């Protein structure tokens, strides 16, 4: 699913981009015309109104994380037979060292 | 089912699997160390960061199950990337309490705690090494003074 | 609510700054790519502001007490800062293409 | 012949010298690569050690 | 929109000076990491601080602790006949986050560099009173403010950026087992000063200010309840088998 919305987001800012390079090409041909002060027209713009849109849906779901406030629920799953033993005192006499000594 | 397990997996997976197996801190020596190799093995190519704490936990897990060879295999490079490293020395005294010769990994402690004083490892490994070695009432005493 | 975690809570507010910078960013793109009078420049970044600040509530929906404990960071946050990123992506695209 | 009104301030200045910017700008990205595994190997040593 | 001016002095100009400044915040962050160094730490400090901890956290959370043990713990803090804060006592440029002399040194070459020019035009209606701040380097009187130069231009570049940063890093946790050293040195820098005295007066008294509410006798809440939420959740603990 990420990899759709980092898909969409790409195409969306490339189309971003056409979309500029149109309003330069049409701001060049202005520059070559006397007067005539018209606006750009209105189906580019609604182009790049739709990338616009359309790239601020995916940036949005690309960074979600939402973890919840409660943090006893992060302890919840969590046994009391993993916490017993500790990373830091550590004997090393068991049956099962003895057991597997051969192979 | 080794095989078939081997098969429908990623390396990704397989370190991914490893980080959580160390946030929960989990008894699985057997399956920590026949996870280890494999990845050593199969990719041996990126994530050194990672491999070395990866190294580390193998060879925590070798200790206990049956394998001092691959302890030593990871002991030694280990050392080539870092050659005065504290982590290092305890682990080696720790695998040397394993074997035999527990004064000689004393003495390697207070060396230890001679170079840096402060430091909790050394401390607790020596109170965990008399714990097992004398009664329980000395090493009562010794963690008692630590904890003040 | 008794306890909370301010790891959760960092968290949070983090996606939510990185998120309304993003947004703001890319906003400050359309603008200089249009061309706009400061005024209407002005509301139309509080428009997009306010159009974030419904899509974030939204992708919440049902369950939002657990995720958020109030709103008002979420209306009202990050929105000078926000706007002096904007400013200059939004000058940035507009005399590259009209002036240049 | 062209007349300047007051000097120029519509092209370029002739005198910009195209070798120091360069120099320097690659000599950012340059440093900034360099640094970047001083700083990850200073973490590092500093976590283990 | 007027004042026409060429494609060869965008291409040489703003390009440049962005990759400068960005690449001058990279190294200013990544150099200011690389200098960072740690400080001496005496094992008695620690000590003292790790105590204040667990006075803090003995002022934070004592409901839920034995009105028995709460009191033993507070005298033997206090322990008006001998007490241990009484007795053990111990014996006693202007660089300011210095980041805007680089950035205004960088501002300044870059000015010294380019000396008559025209960058880009804001679109923001500015006074004439800004003139001399935005130009300094073009003799133009009828001219508008709205053309900057490049001075200006990087002054909102290095602030453009600024939450920018933070967007490519980031912050870090791990290192579990350094974890609990970061937590020491971090809290021994905290306790540096050598106020002894004072700080152990002061706690010594905040300690006795200090209520006792037990609130674990609150328990009849829970008595009358339902559990329902305990079948809900063992549902979707079942359907997980076993590796």
């Amino acid at each position: 699913a990420p990899s759709l919305w980092k898909g969409l987001v790409g195409i969306g800012l490339f189309a971003l981009a056409h979309a500029a390079f149109s309003a330069a090409q049409h701001r060049s041909y202005m520059r070559l015309t006397e007067k005539e002060d018209e606006s750009l027209p209105i189906d580019i713009v609604l182009q790049t109104l739709l990338a616009f849109a359309v790239t601020c849906y995916g940036i949005v779901h690309i960074a979600g994380e939402f973890k919840d406030m409660d943090a006893t629920s992060e302890l919840k799953n969590k046994t009391f037979d993993t916490l017993r033993n500790h990373p830091s005192f550590y004997v090393f006499n068991h049956r099962g060292r003895v057991l597997f000594r051969p192979s | 089912a080794k095989v078939s397990e081997l098969y429908d997996v990623t390396w990704e997976e397989m370190r991914d699997k490893m980080r959580k197996w160390r946030e929960e801190n989990s008894r699985n020596s057997e399956q920590i160390v026949e996870v280890g190799e494999e990845l050593i093995n199969e990719y041996a190519s990126k994530l050194g960061d990672d491999i070395w704490i990866i190294y580390e936990q193998v060879m925590i897990a070798a200790l206990d199950y049956g394998r001092d060879d691959l302890a030593l295999f990871c002991l030694q490079e280990l050392r080539r990337q870092f050659p005065g490293s504290h982590r290092v020395k305890r682990l080696t005294g720790m695998r040397f309490e394993a074997m035999e010769r527990y004064d000689d990994a004393i003495q390697l402690y207070d060396r230890i705690l001679q170079e840096d004083p402060t430091n909790t490892a050394a401390r607790k490994r020596k109170i965990a090494i008399r714990k097992a070695q004398g009664k329980n009432v000395e090493a009562i005493r010794e963690l008692n003074e630590y904890l003040e | 609510p008794p306890f909370i975690s301010e790891a959760a809570v960092r968290g949070n507010a983090a996606v939510l700054d990185y998120c309304r910078t993003s947004v703001s960013a890319l906003s400050g793109a359309t603008a200089g790519i249009l061309g706009l009078t400061g005024l209407y420049g002005f509301i139309f970044y509080l428009l997009a502001s306010v159009l974030l600040s419904l899509l974030l509530i939204l992708k919440a929906g049902r369950r939002w007490n657990k995720y958020f404990k109030s709103r008002r960071p979420l209306f009202t946050g990050g929105l000078i800062g926000g706007l002096f990123t904007y400013v200059l992506f939004w000058t940035f695209l507009y005399g590259m293409v009209h002036v240049y | 012949t062209r007349v300047y009104p007051s000097k120029q301030f519509d092209v370029l200045k002739d005198d910009y010298d195209y070798v120091l910017i360069s120099s320097v700008l690659f000599g950012l990205v340059f440093a900034t690569m360099i640094t970047k595994r001083l700083a990850q190997v200073k973490l590092l040593n500093r976590a283990w050690r | 929109p007027e004042l026409l001016l060429d494609s060869n002095i965008r291409l040489w100009v703003v390009l440049p000076i962005v990759i400068i400044t960005f690449f001058v915040g990279m190294i200013r962050h990544y150099v200011s990491i690389l200098l960072q160094s740690d400080k001496k730490l005496t094992q008695e400090q620690v000590s003292d601080s790790q105590v204040l901890i667990r006075s803090r956290v003995l002022r934070e959370n004592g409901k839920y602790i034995p009105k028995q043990s709460f009191l033993t713990r507070k005298y033997y803090f206090n322990n008006p006949e001998d007490g241990f804060f009484k007795k053990t006592k111990r014996k006693v440029m202007k660089g300011n986050v210095t980041n805007v002399l680089p950035m205004i040194l960088i501002g300044g070459w870059i000015n010294m560099t380019f000396s008559g020019f025209v960058t880009t035009k804001v679109p923001f209606p500015l006074t004439l009173r800004f003139k001399p701040m935005l130009q300094q380097g073009i003799e133009l009187l009828t001219l508008d403010a709205s053309w900057v130069s490049s001075a200006s231009w990087y002054f909102l570049n290095v602030f453009g950026l600024r939450s920018i940063y933070s967007l490519i890093l980031g912050q870090d946790n791990a290192a579990d087992q350094s974890r609990m050293m970061q937590e020491q040195m971090t809290g021994a820098a905290m306790a540096m000063p050598a106020d002894t005295n004072k700080a152990f007066k002061t706690e010594w008294e905040a300690l006795e200010l200090t209520d006792h509410q037990w609130a674990l006798d609150d328990v009849e809440e829970e008595l009358m309840a339902k559990d329902l939420h305990f079948e809900g959740m063992f549902k979707k603990e079942l359907q997980t088998s076993i590796f």
